């Protein structure tokens, strides 16, 4: 389960 | 002893470089360093074969440098403010 780095990546542009 | 993959090298060499970036203060390229390298690393864990242990130290470092580059997102939109 990556979904909070992924959540927080996709924010990050 | 085993294969780093070519996206996983990416990962690798492109952090190395926002390091290196980092500490010599030029934050902006940096940021676009860390975001890459973050981009890469999500998607060898996702997508490409490794152990647990392999993807317990990616997660690992996925926090670090995303910690890392939404703390200078910030201080860049600071630094923006100013003019």
């Amino acid at each position: 389960d990556f979904d909070d780095l992924s959540r927080r990546f996709e924010e990050l542009k | 002893m085993s294969s780093t993959s070519p996206n996983l090298q990416k990962a690798i060499d492109l952090a190395s470089k926002a390091a290196q970036e980092d500490k010599a203060g030029n934050y902006e390229e940096a940021l676009q360093l860390y975001q890459h390298a973050v981009q890469y690393f999500l998607h060898v864990v996702k997508y490409e074969a490794q152990g647990d242990k392999a993807k317990q130290s990616i997660r690992a470092k996925c926090t670090e440098y995303l910690d890392r580059a939404e703390k200078l997102k910030e201080y860049l939109k600071n630094k923006e403010k100013k003019a």
